[PDB]
RNA sequence: GAAAAGUACCCCGGGAGGGGAGUGAAAGAGUACCUGAAACCGUGUGCCUACAAUCCGUCAGAGCCUCCUUUUCCUCUCCGGAGGAGGGUGGUGAUGGCGUGCCUUUUGAAGAAUGAGCCUGCGAGUCAGGGACAUGUCGCAAGGUUAACCCGUGUGGGGUA
RNA sequence: AUGCCGUGGUGUAAAGCGUGGCAGUGAGACGGCGGGGGAUAAGCUCCGUACGUCGAAAGGGAAACAGCCCAGAUCGCCGGC
RNA sequence: CGCGGCACAUCCACCUUGUGGUGGGUGUGGGUAGGGGAGCGUCCCUCAUUCAGCGAAGCCACCGGGUGACCGGUGGUGGA
């Protein structure tokens, strides 16, 4: 946001008028030139977004996901639990055992028992559900890991 | 480069000429470019180099009376009107060297270098030089070639 | 002693004389020889091509020393006009020896 | 990867800054005449 | 090899170029000789100055340990301080600016046999 | 984004002043005044290369003339011998040798002399 | 009349410096006790003891 | 200044203020206080300047001064560059040539045509809209595309009117 | 006489035409050659010329000089004509 | 004209024998309003990498560097 002329307080008086005073074409005390006067083309609120196709979307994501599996980053798991109960330390234990890697995109799905317990507080590792699935996290985590009830729709999703 | 441009690298010895047939204009030429020193190959005209001319018999020196009688010197004061209107031939009764220390003014460069010349120059109305001290060198005029 | 011409240029030279002259085709250490338009042994005065088609120069290169930076703008008048530019002419350093 | 993501060739043109010196566009930098023009775009029906 | 004290004075509310007009009597004299002219200076503005010489003594002979009698002034400054200022009105509403002008004063003695 | 374009304004500023000193009066305190100097000391120097190139020919004939006179000889005979020999010499190293050497000049004088075919006919 | 322009700085330095005071003195001033120094024109007073300090 | 540890004490001084001690990592952190710019004032100091006129410079360019390499040499030499010659950075720059300040606006300007005292900071071509014409590039391919709205969490999937 | 339309050969990195996008100019001055107004006038003014230059072009020369004469600077050179 | 260094079109020969470049030759390169093309620098965000109280930034001076908008290095102050 930003603020102008017309929003400031004051600023409607002319003094200083327009002959016999040594001094400017004053007309306000806001103007831009005058110190705690207003902006001028200033940052306006701007709420944008670049809406694009859903061929390219897909076909971006797609692509990504194609890049990472040719170069082998995929870890797909079937659960992710020591039965119930979540384990931070269980799941660094065995992603860092597995993956070796810094940054990690996880897919699990709607299941809070540890898939979206477990890998919090895990610098580095973000976890969404397939129909959240973008790009930006996809293109920044290497090995990303898959659950197969994520594969299941996603691919059935996508024939 | 150069290599005449070097303090005290200056010989200044004492050329004479006994200017009596010689014209003005010749006269004042010769000593002109012989005092700044244009015949030698270390002419510098950054410096005051050159050799010292004397001029004598500057009572004899051979003007016309065509312009004695019609040429005139002028010496304005700075006052309203104030022009000192003065004839030549008079110059010459009262002060000739004035004449042609005159002559020679106008035909050096307006610059200080004037000054540091026009310190060398010594001319006398008279045969007779006092100066003899030095090693006077008589100077005579040629057309050179060509 | 003797003028050499290089570089389209006519330099004085003798026997043992660094000069700064312009880029040509060396490395570092090379003789490359060099026409001449006067040679002078200190009394005998060349004139012709019988002596300078016979000698030359034959200098050594030591480096390749760069010329003064020169940084200049051409400034027209009230037109606006600041034509911006540089230049840094490449030299060569030559030893004389011949 | 990201550090490796580019744009394709010809797109992304500079955008024009117009009033920021002499060797960009110029002083009046586009409305470069005193008439009506220098403080108003005119009615293309007019 | 001249192992100087140095006094000074802030805030003193005597303007610049007075002060400079004042010291410029006293570079390279002695400091008794100096004092003497300061206290017959008919500029009536000399006193704060003698009072900051007077300090260069005192410390110069307690401090340092030297002998008063041998003292020059080596340098002395009049140094532009902090410029205060009062409106003045004058005639038809003409609000004019009337300045306060400060100096800090600068002194260095050394014995110079 | 405010940005405090200060950064920016100072680094041509100091990079001008420090360039500029040797100037007299504001020209080599103040940006604004130093900046117009230098654009006419630049203009001044980019013309003067050329003029020093000619001044310097000038010189370097003055002084061979005075050599020639000294020899009898004008400065047009002279070089119009010197082509006719085909002493493609210049005057620069011609002009030191008329300071350093002057006994190898006046054997020049004599190759242009013989070489000079008679008068001022054709 | 006002200044059509700025003196040079150069000048007003050269008129600011002609602005100074006189120096008078005399030595060999012999009062009561300690020879203070004073001016020979209030030197009489001096002998007679009509200063202070 | 992290903390008041707020310079006890002593000495000039009417006091303010200062100095010597001292605290503090630091006082180049002293209420007037992080860094402390520029205009500006001022001290010291290398060079030039009181017979000379030019937008106040540039290019030539002498001779001094600072620094510095090689070297005769000081052989006191297992020390050093003292001094000197020569050579070379960075000042000053005697003296000569050359040359009518910026911008704006004008057929035409250095202007006796206008505006600017100097410094610092701020200050003027940008944004909304599935707007419109043309263009480069990227998806698809007689197709393409969704808006509103829904669900969902990083703004993803639906949704054919 | 010049000038102009059109054709056929010749010569020249290339200019031109049509088609789209974005601007400026829309007050001109002088000189050369032809003309009107004015007095056989003007540093006057209104036109014409596939005449130039300045304008927007620095440099040389004309003492100095926007418009005349020569000459169209990429940069450097202590090189020549 | 000579002796050398940059640049845009074009001709020729190569690398993808115009993606874009490499080697050579000719001609070209005064320019305001103004059109076109490629650039310099500052602040912020993201990603990767990386120096730093064994002294960052800012500032001052110095020595060098690029064709340009400018840069790098060294030293001092200061302290994130």
């Amino acid at each position: 946001s930003t603020k102008t002329r017309g929003e400031v307080s004051g600023g409607g008086r002319k003094p200083y008028r327009q002959k016999g005073t040594g001094r400017a074409r004053q007309g306000s005390t806001r103007a831009p030139q005058f110190t705690g006067g207003g902006v001028v083309h200033g940052p306006k609120p701007r709420d944008y977004s670049q809406r694009t196709p859903k061929k390219m979307i897909a076909a971006a994501l797609r692509g990504a996901l194609s890049d990472r599996a040719r170069n082998g980053r995929i870890h797909a798991i079937t659960e992710l639990v020591e039965g119930q109960n979540p384990s931070t330390k269980s799941a660094r234990a065995f992603l860092a055992s597995l993956t070796e890697r810094k940054q990690v995109l996880v897919v699990i799905g709607r299941s809070d028992e540890a898939g979206a317990k477990s890998v919090r507080n895990l610098p580095g590792v973000h976890i969404l559900a397939p129909d959240q699935l973008n790009t930006y996290d996809v293109l920044r985590a290497d090995d990303v890991v898959f659950s197969v009830e994520a594969l299941n729709a996603y691919i059935a999703a996508n024939t | 480069p150069t290599y005449a441009p070097k303090a005290g690298d200056t010989t200044r010895s004492w050329y004479v000429i006994d200017a009596t047939d010689v014209v003005l204009g010749r006269l004042a030429v010769a000593a002109a470019n012989l005092l700044r020193g244009k015949h030698k190959p270390t002419f510098a005209p950054n410096v005051d180099g050159g050799d010292f001319v004397i001029v004598i018999n500057a009572d004899k020196v051979a003007i016309s009376g065509d312009k004695l009688q019609h040429k005139m010197v002028y010496r304005h004061s700075g006052y309203p009107g104030g022009l000192h209107k003065r004839t030549i031939g008079e110059l010459m009764q009262r002060h000739p060297d004035r004449v042609v220390e005159k002559a020679i003014l106008g035909m050096l460069p307006k610059n200080r270098l004037s000054r540091q010349i026009q310190r060398k120059l010594r001319v006398y109305a008279g045969p007779e030089h006092p100066h003899s001290a030095q090693q006077p060198v008589p100077y005579e005029l040629k057309q050179v070639a060509q | 002693y003797a003028i050499v011409k290089t570089g389209g240029k006519q330099y004085k030279v003798a026997v043992g004389d660094v000069v700064k002259v312009e880029k040509l085709e060396s490395e570092q250490g090379e003789k490359v020889s060099l026409p001449v338009a006067l040679v002078v042994d200190g009394a005998t005065v060349t004139t012709d091509a019988k002596a300078l088609a016979k000698v030359a120069v034959t200098g050594e290169v030591l480096g390749h020393t760069k010329g003064p930076k020169i940084r200049i703008h051409k400034f027209k008048n009230k037109t606006g006009y600041h034509k911006r530019q540089g230049h840094r002419q490449q030299l060569t350093v030559l030893k004389v020896t011949g | 990867k990201l550090h490796d993501l580019r744009p394709a060739r010809g797109s992304k043109i500079a955008r024009t800054r117009v009033g920021r010196g002499d060797g960009s566009k110029g002083k009046t930098a586009g409305r470069g005449t005193k008439g009506t023009r220098a403080r108003k775009q005119v009615p293309v029906t007019f | 090899e001249y192992p100087s004290a140095v006094a000074k004075a802030r805030f003193v509310r005597v303007s610049p170029r007075k002060a400079r007009r004042v010291i410029d009597l006293v570079r390279g004299r002695s400091v008794s000789d100096a004092l003497d002219i300061l206290r017959w200076a008919p500029q009536a503005a000399s006193g704060p100055v003698a009072k900051v010489i007077a300090s260069a003594a005192a410390n110069a002979q307690n401090n340092g340990g030297l002998d008063p009698a041998t003292l020059v002034v080596a340098t002395v400054y009049a140094d532009q301080g902090p410029t205060a200022k009062r409106i003045r009105p004058r005639a038809q509403g003409r609000a004019f600016r009337i300045r306060r002008r400060t100096s800090h004063i600068t002194v260095v003695v050394e014995s110079r046999p | 984004a405010r940005v405090k374009r200060a950064v920016n304004a100072h680094k041509k500023r100091r990079s001008i002043l420090k360039a500029s000193r040797g100037y007299r009066g504001q020209r080599s305190r103040l940006y604004r005044k130093a900046k117009e100097q230098q654009l006419h000391s630049l203009n001044y120097a980019y013309r003067d290369r050329r003029a020093r190139k000619g001044e310097f020919r000038k010189l370097w004939i003055a002084r061979i003339n005075a050599a020639a006179r000294l020899n009898d000889i004008t400065y047009n005979r002279l070089i119009q011998g010197l082509k006719a020999a085909g002493v493609e010499v210049d005057r620069k190293n011609l002009a030191d040798i008329a300071i350093s050497d002057p006994a190898a000049f006046t054997a020049l004088v004599d190759v242009a002399r013989a070489a000079l075919p008679e008068d001022v006919n054709a | 009349a006002v200044p059509k322009r700025r003196k040079s700085r150069s000048n007003t330095r050269s008129r600011r410096s002609q602005w100074k005071a006189a120096k008078t003195e005399l030595v060999g001033v012999t009062v009561a006790g300690h020879a203070h120094k004073v001016p020979r024109r209030l030197l009489k007073a001096a002998r007679l003891g009509l200063i202070d300090f």
